RNA sequence: GUGAUUUCUGCCCAGUGCUCUGAAUGUCAAAGUGAAGAAAUUCAACCAAGCGCGGGUAAACGGCGGGAGUAACUAUGACU
């Protein structure tokens, strides 16, 4: 009946993780292999352990909202949730700590002289004649344009073009591998 | 967990029920960590003195002056406290 | 979003130590308490301790002799109902639960379809939550299966909007008061014309009321009244569907009609002036109150729920003949005013001048208080189903909440951020929804003075609020052209 | 002229300090702009000072700190060069001001009071040599100065204000050195008041 | 400049003509209650002390304004603005002037 | 100005939970007089005000007798 | 450099700021000598220079919140 029950030593608690320590004294002839009465008094060593922990969680701080079905998040209006501390124990990541600072000289030249980022903004641009906004990369972007232009006015001048940007796409990605080599 | 009256309806009287599994284990062979791996498998992954954040927001600051003692500062002598002129 | 504050690094290792578990260590150092009511009992020198606070319950019924339920207070100092004695010979003071328990309102059943334009008035049914009725911005009236969310029974017959509906206190005829200034009675499970529109105004009608039946001759059926533009008050007998008599006595519009448990109508208009007519004298005004300085807008008395009903209480039965059903009326009506034995019926004004007046109009013809602290005018009051708080909404976001037997301050309801339109009470007297200019509904709980729930759900403004009688369903609707109902 | 050199210099000021008499602090207190740098610019500090301290005795002056600091920081000083007292309190509690804003390159503290409370002369005893013009003739400030020390807060002085209370006294501006007593014309008509304020046993010390 | 101290001179005679109903007796501050409406008689004088001060207001603030213009046109445009708002300001009471 | 989604986007949402917590918190404030103020995080501030008074200002008396009457 | 006299112990019980008759066992890259057990692993001893030890200096470059705790070893004073 009594929901409470004392201990000599105090229980340690790690409510982040819902876990109890005991370190009182055990008694080496209680739980041997053979004792008959061994599960009678496992499970109440273990019985007042709980209680103490149950009395342990249910005086946590309790977050209720006003929200109701629905809602995109989680809980509701009758939902009351219990607010867990963190947990103490230092227990061991699984990877290391992500850590990659290359400059990749781009970063070093830029910042050698004051060259500052650019503020990424939109992605469309405005096109004179026509009069539509037209993606500057996006959709049948302005680069493609001289290919499908009705003439050129100066070997076709088109492919060349189609050539030329090929080479700088190459040479960027060259750059790169490059730089993730240093 | 069953009702209690000894603790009203918010402590209950708790009651364990064995389901499985119940084991055994004895100790066998092991392989420690090394310190180094030790080290450096318990980091806190990084993510202020006189400078606070209040409720509803608000950064504050505290300024602490110090302790001042005016047994200094000698008075200027006036003329009219020297009690050598007093006019009897 | 806006995000409140994060917690401290001190506070983050604070929050990890063991913390305060209480016991109930004896505990019995027993307390001399005071068993007092609140109309005049103090029933009689008791010393318990710390005991079951359902124990005290049976300790006053085997006391005052009845075995129900009793909720308990002390130190009317915080007003607060061990828990004596964690904070901090001591007194007790009680009142009467009749328990029937009323869950909240929390979910969002369908969104059902419906008429062409707007919705501008919804009434429940006082027998079942099964049926519901809503006039709206067309020149028609619906009635709503709400057991299955579908509609029934549309009602063709007028040629304006329907401005007003209501349901008789019976469960037998439902009356529609429209722009053309008609007012036609239709039968529920037909559908059908019940004779001719009844008319008589020059001007739209604003409100309707019906006869309460614990005074209605057994073997016959309520009466009517009817409020218009005009200013004339009309009163109507639904088996002849001839005008009994009119009453003619303000001079601008009349705003509502009300009919009292002594056979007292009460009319505000906005000349800004309540008066009190009466029918065993045929209709001759024998009170003008003046109080207020603007207009008037939907007054309201103490018993106004009770008479609303008949005979139907929460448990959905029905009678068979008037003389069960006069002896169930007299009981509900004496159940909800008896409070000191005689008819102490009180009523609440709602005016344009940011201020409500707390009239007794039959002990005297001043008020007994001003109740004043709004900042807009005042559109909706409403009184309690057991009469004790006064709670009123206000175009300026707020509502409040007032002691309703002498007219103190008690709280304040903050949340919505447009104009409130209306409020209603649950059943037990311990919720109160509450509709806006905005979309959002809220349902506050009055015990403890916070908000319960929000529930939005709406496209546009919502005019019309009606939860049932016995907490089942919660029906809303406005500018969307689509009903609403939320459960539990 | 000056109340553009006032707004100036809040502006420009990251902390304010407001200097008081310690003969009768309460008078030339202005209280009038606090208001204002409450309802307009809630992140500037605005800290008291009160020198004249070697006027009053000390008792005096204890009780006006303490009766000023249920408001604002009210500090206690004495602005001499060579022989000064409060100069250290001062300046460790500008260095405090200066790491709370450690992101902000410099910070700028300007001094306003009524004329001829020592605004220059505190200036002139933190930096130790005559910086800014001091003089018993009350409008000698008329522009503001910048100056700076420590490399990371300047300091500056403005004018001396007078806000345009529409009350009060003609007299009483007098008595709270705001007027360049030479050109007041029946200066006769005064001494009342001054035989009221002192006291008859100092009077009769002084002349004698 | 000119204009706002032509309306508020205009304001002043009003504000200092009338006998100031609150403080006079007691015998004549009944008689002009039941006159000439005390509630209406003071709140038509307070509605023009308000006029005089938001006239002030904008006289005060256009002429800061203008001081920064760099063309006719701008300052031509900022004196037509200050204007217009004083006007509007005026046009509101029709009332009041024509009951006092 | 190019078109775009944003612009015609809701930017400041705030809901019922946070409008409860910091309208209970501008009644615990407890001024320091040594605290000064460094920034002041932007709220809805019209939302948080209006603690009760119990004067309900007066009413309007030009809407009924305007001055002809 | 300053500018008669009189005032001038100034924000520095600041020793990594402008110098060294003085130092140390606080630490200490890599190197080298000792132990376990088959061996990776773990641990004992020796240690170059800077950083804790300290004297000293007055128009004095520029550099700075004070007082405790005396590290429940720190990844450039992660703190309290
Ligand atoms: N007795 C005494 N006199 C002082 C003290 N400090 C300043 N004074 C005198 O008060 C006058 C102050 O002149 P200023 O320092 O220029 O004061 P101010 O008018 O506010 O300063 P400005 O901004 O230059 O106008 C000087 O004549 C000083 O001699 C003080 O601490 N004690
Ligand atoms: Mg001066």
């Amino acid at each position: 009946l009594p929901v409470t029950v004392e201990k000599p030593i105090p229980v340690v608690y790690d409510l982040g993780n819902l876990a109890a320590f005991d370190s009182n004294v055990l008694d080496k002839n209680d739980l041997d292999s053979s004792n008959a009465r061994r599960e009678e008094k496992i499970k109440s060593l273990t019985r007042d352990n709980v209680q103490l922990l149950i009395n342990q969680l249910l005086s946590l701080p309790m977050k209720t909202t006003t929200e109701s079905v629905g809602g995109t998040g989680g809980q509701s209006s009758v939902m009351t949730l219990l607010q867990l501390p963190d947990p103490t124990t230092d227990l061991p990541r699984e990877k290391p700590l992500p850590k990659a600072k290359a400059m990749t000289k781009w970063e070093k030249f830029a910042a050698k002289k004051g060259i500052k980022p650019k503020e990424r903004a939109g992605k469309m641009i405005y096109d004179e004649a026509s009069g539509e906004w037209v993606p500057k990369w996006g959709y049948k972007g302005a680069n493609k344009k001289l290919d499908d232009q009705w003439l050129v006015e100066v070997i076709d001048p088109r492919t060349l073009n189609r050539a030329e940007r090929k080479r700088l796409v190459k040479k960027n990605e060259k750059q790169q591998r490059r730089n993730m080599k240093n | 967990s069953y009702k209690s009256d000894q603790g009203g309806k918010r402590l209950p009287r708790i009651e364990l029920v064995e389901i499985g599994p119940r084991l055994d284990f004895k100790i066998g062979r092991i392989h420690t960590p090394s310190p180094d791996m030790v080290t450096e498998a318990h980091k806190k992954p990084k993510q202020k003195k006189n400078v606070e954040l209040d409720i509803m927001g608000d950064k504050l600051g505290r300024i602490h002056m110090g302790k001042q003692d005016l047994g200094k500062l000698q008075t200027r002598k006036m003329k009219g406290l020297k009690s050598k002129f007093d006019q009897g | 979003s806006t995000l409140i504050p994060p917690p401290s690094k001190k506070q983050k290792k604070e929050a990890q130590l063991p913390r305060e578990v209480a016991i109930i260590p004896k505990d019995l150092p027993n307390v001399s308490i005071k068993f007092q009511a609140l109309d005049t009992g103090d029933n009689a020198l008791r010393v318990p301790g710390a005991i079951s606070e359902k124990q005290l319950e049976e300790l006053l019924n085997q006391l005052n002799g009845t075995s129900v339920p009793y909720t308990f207070s002390c130190t009317i100092k915080a007003s607060d109902p061990y828990s004596s004695l964690i904070k901090p010979q001591i007194t007790l003071l009680y009142t009467p639960r009749a328990v029937f328990k009323v869950k909240p309102v929390t979910r969002s059943s369908s969104a059902i379809a419906g008429h062409g334009s707007t919705i501008l008035c919804s009434a429940f049914a006082p027998h079942t939550s099964s049926r519901m009725v809503t006039g709206a911005g067309d020149n028609t009236a619906r009635i709503w299966d709400c057991d299955t969310q579908t509609p029934m029974h549309t009602l063709k017959g007028h040629y304006n909007w329907v401005l007003c509906v209501s349901w008789s206190p019976d469960g037998e005829v439902i009356a529609t008061g429209s722009m053309d200034n008609t007012i036609r009675l239709w039968d529920p499970k037909s559908g059908q014309c019940l004779g001719d529109a009844l008319r008589g105004h020059s001007k739209w009608i604003t409100s309707l009321s019906w006869e309460p039946i614990h005074l209605v001759k057994p073997g016959s059926k309520p009466r009517l009244a009817s409020s218009s533009k005009d200013g004339t008050i009309k009163i109507w007998d639904t088996v002849s569907r001839v005008c009994q008599y009119t009453m003619s006595g303000h001079t601008n519009s009349v705003s509502c009609v009300k009919w009292g448990g002594q056979g007292l109508l009460y009319s505000g208009s906005h000349d800004r002036t309540v008066r009190v007519w009466d029918i065993n004298s045929q209709g001759r005004c024998i009170n003008i109150l003046k109080s207020h300085a603007h207009w008037v807008n939907h007054l309201s008395l103490s018993t106004d729920y009770a008479l609303r009903i008949g005979a139907f209480d929460h448990t959905g039965k029905k009678p068979s003949t008037p003389e069960e059903a006069q002896k169930k009326a007299l009981e509900n009506y004496e159940k909800i005013c008896k409070k000191n034995g005689n008819s102490e019926e009180m009523m609440v004004t709602a005016s344009d001048d940011y201020t409500m007046f707390l009239w007794n109009p039959l002990k005297s013809t001043k008020p007994i208080a001003r109740m004043t602290g709004h900042q807009k005018l005042v559109n909706h009051v409403a009184f309690s189903p057991d009469g004790r708080y006064i709670v009123s909404a206000s175009f300026d976001n707020s509502i409040k909440l007032w002691d309703g037997r002498d007219g103190k301050f008690i709280s304040t309801f903050r949340g919505h951020v447009a104009s409130v339109y209306q409020v209603a009470w649950s059943s037990d007297c311990r919720l109160l929804v509450s509709c806006s200019k905005d979309t959002t509904l809220k349902v506050w709980d009055v015990r403890t003075r916070k908000l319960s729930v929000d529930l939005p759900g709406h496209k546009d403004e919502v005019y019309t609020v009606d939860w049932s009688v016995d907490g089942k369903r919660v029906c809303s609707g406005g500018k969307d052209k689509m009903v609403r109902l939320w459960t539990h | 002229r000056i109340w553009n050199e006032l707004y100036k210099v809040i502006d420009s000021s990251d902390v304010v300090i407001h200097v008081l008499d310690a003969r009768d602090p309460l008078g030339t207190r202005c209280k009038s702009v606090e208001e204002y740098m409450k309802k307009e610019t809630p992140h500037k500090h605005l800290i008291y000072v009160l020198n004249k301290c070697d006027l009053v005795p000390t008792w005096v002056a204890a009780a006006w700190v303490k009766h000023l600091s249920k408001e604002r920081p009210t500090l206690a000083f004495h602005a001499s060069i060579t022989n000064s007292f409060g100069k250290g309190s001062l300046i460790q509690l500008l260095r405090q001001f200066s790491q709370l804003h450690t992101d902000r390159k410099q910070i700028s503290v300007g001094f306003i009071g009524y004329p001829n409370t020592g605004k220059s002369s505190i200036i002139n005893t933190l930096r130790k040599k005559k910086v800014c013009q001091v003089a018993p003739i009350p409008g000698e400030t008329k522009v503001w100065q910048y100056i700076t020390l420590m490399k990371r807060i300047f300091l500056i002085d403005c004018p001396g204000i007078v806000p345009p209370s529409s009350k009060d006294s003609e007299e009483d501006i007098l008595f709270r050195g705001v007027v360049r007593v030479e050109h007041v014309t029946h200066p006769e008509q005064y001494i009342p008041g001054v035989l009221k304020r002192c006291q008859v046993k100092h009077l009769e010390r002084t002349y004698e | 400049k000119y204009t706002g101290e032509g309306f508020v001179e205009k304001f002043e005679d009003i504000l200092k003509g009338f006998p100031n109903i609150n403080d006079v007796h007691p015998f004549h501050r009944d008689l002009m209650d039941t006159l000439y409406e005390k509630n209406h008689y003071k709140i038509s004088l307070a509605a023009i002390s308000r006029a005089k001060s938001l006239v002030e207001q904008v006289a005060r603030d256009y002429v800061r304004l203008l001081k920064f213009g760099q063309s006719l046109f701008q300052c031509k445009q900022l004196k037509r603005a200050a204007l217009g708002r004083m006007a509007t300001i005026v046009k509101k009471l029709r009332d009041p002037l024509a009951y006092l | 100005v190019q078109p775009d989604r944003r612009w015609f986007g809701n930017t400041r949402v705030i809901s019922q939970d946070a409008l409860q917590h910091f309208r209970s918190a501008l009644g615990e404030t407890q001024k320091d007089t040594y605290q000064v103020l460094l920034r002041r995080n932007k709220l809805p501030m019209s939302l948080l005000e209006e603690k009760d008074a119990d004067e309900s200002p007066k009413a309007r008396i030009l809407d009924t007798e305007s001055y002809a009457d």
